[PDB]
């Protein structure tokens, strides 16, 4: 049901945007070629199939170290989530999130919810 | 909001009209366009093509709020959507109000 | 009984202008929300204290549980800071205020206290019972509930949390239900 | 090296350009208000947008 919605999305965005490639001096087969390069490059991440593919004072240094590793938190190859938020709640060092319209993806699957309530401790 | 160029289908896109940035459409001008246009396109579909709830748990690293936008890093942390159940020890979440 | 200590908000001042933005955008476990707070929240699990880092070099340490956790605490977050690559001098750490618990192990009869010691005492019910009892010769403010703890709260110094209790405990041995 | 010029001049091209979009910021009470909707819509974007290029270089 997720292919299905990026299908969906592709074709509402590029119809949406024809007139708009027209009104700027545009040939239809450029159109065709932005399709084609979008859904290719889907194709060849492989991620998922796709119809299309299938076609002292004064120094602090006395501290040593304590600070933890900023690079630890991208990746990149990691799971990323694009979503809204609705309330975000803290009290000590008790998080809740109160989430909406999210798409994650998970060990490599794609999921998608309206809302999303979560809970975690700093 | 030009949020969702960061997605899979927006750089798919833009590497199209980078293609053209070196062949057709030179700089700006057509291609920022048409971003414009995927700007309005993107927004829409998402608040109004459906949607399905649901609720979860997790462990921080880190957090940054600016621009009324919330980014977090959990980790070992798990989250099941309905049925689907899934892992993980490290997680980046955007959130927009 | 002796009293244990629960909070000691320290500060010290790092010595440099710090511009906030930058800490938050690099630094781990940090948030600085300018339309709520004037400064950048920073928390670290090892010794549990969350820190308010202000943007001329300064740093109020709260949460920790004794004296020695507070400065180590301070000086591990101006390393942090360090790190990053702005000036930085640690100086003052000195503490603000501490608030300390205990319990007497009896109960006690608030409004009896009330009768004989209107002048250091102020008690009103209204759904919120407690009984302060503000204390001029160790300056201390001491909120002492119907079950029987004593909190202790406002003493700069260790022995000062100490002392009010000792001098407390014979009016509550006296009241002793 | 005159690759270094060219980072020198682009470079400083790049911030004229910056210079351009701190004029942009003011057209962008109701006009201090307007900066900061404007500023919503900009750091936060910018911000995606590097995340963007991160994954682009990590791929």
């Amino acid at each position: 049901t997720v292919p299905k919605l990026y299908r969906s999305v592709i074709e509402d965005v590029i119809n949406d945007v024809r007139d708009i490639f027209l009104d700027d001096g545009v040939d239809e087969q450029v159109l065709m070629e932005l399709k084609t390069l979008w859904e290719n490059k889907l194709m060849q991440s492989r991620a998922v199939d796709g119809f299309h593919s299938e076609e002292e004072e004064e120094p602090l240094n006395s501290e040593d170290d304590v600070s933890d590793e900023e690079g630890q938190e991208l990746f990149d190859t990691e799971n990323v989530v694009v979503c809204q938020y609705d309330k975000i709640h803290r009290s000590k060092n008790k998080w809740k999130f109160h989430l909406k319209d999210g798409i994650m993806n998970l060990n490599g699957r794609d999921y998608i919810f309206s809302k999303a309530i979560g809970d975690a401790e700093w | 909001y030009q949020l969702y160029r960061n997605t899979t289908l927006g750089n798919s896109l833009q590497e199209s009209l980078d293609e053209l940035i070196q062949s057709q459409q030179i700089t700006p001008q057509l291609a920022l366009q048409v971003l414009l246009q995927f700007d309005k396109a993107i927004n829409a579909a998402l608040a109004q093509r459906v949607r399905n709830r649901v609720n979860f748990r997790g462990s921080l690293n880190t957090y940054r709020f600016c621009d009324n936008v919330w980014t977090f890093v959990l980790n070992d942390v798990e989250f099941r959507e309905v049925t689907e159940l899934i892992k993980v020890d490290k997680v980046k979440i955007v959130a927009c109000d | 009984i002796v009293p244990q200590l629960q909070n000691i908000v320290s500060t010290v001042n790092l010595g440099c202008k710090l511009d906030l933005k930058t800490i938050a955008l690099r630094a781990r476990n940090a948030e600085y929300n300018p339309k709520r707070f004037a400064a950048v929240i920073m928390r670290i699990r090892e010794p549990r204290t969350t820190a308010l880092i202000f943007s001329s070099g300064k740093m109020v340490c709260t949460g920790a549980k004794s004296e020695e956790q507070s400065r180590l605490a301070a000086r591990k977050y101006a390393r942090v800071v360090q790190k990053l690559g702005f000036p930085a001098k640690f100086l003052d750490f000195k503490i603000q205020n501490m608030v300390g618990s205990c319990d007497v192990k009896f109960p006690i009869r608030l409004e009896g206290l009330v009768l004989t010691h209107q002048q250091f005492s102020s008690y009103e019910p209204e759904l919120f019972p407690g009984l302060i009892y503000r204390m001029i010769k160790p300056r201390i403010v001491l909120l002492i509930f119907v079950s029987g703890k004593v909190v202790l709260t406002g003493a700069k110094v260790r022995a000062e949390i100490y002392e009010a209790f000792e001098n407390i405990y014979p009016i509550l041995k006296g009241f002793r239900k | 090296a005159q690759l270094k010029f060219f980072e020198q001049l682009d470079q400083i091209e790049k911030q004229r350009k910056d210079e351009q979009e701190r004029e942009i910021l003011m057209r962008a009470q109701l006009r201090l208000k307007q900066k900061a909707k404007e500023m919503q819509q900009q750091e936060l974007a910018q911000m995606r947008q590097r995340d963007a290029n991160l994954t682009a270089l990590a791929a």
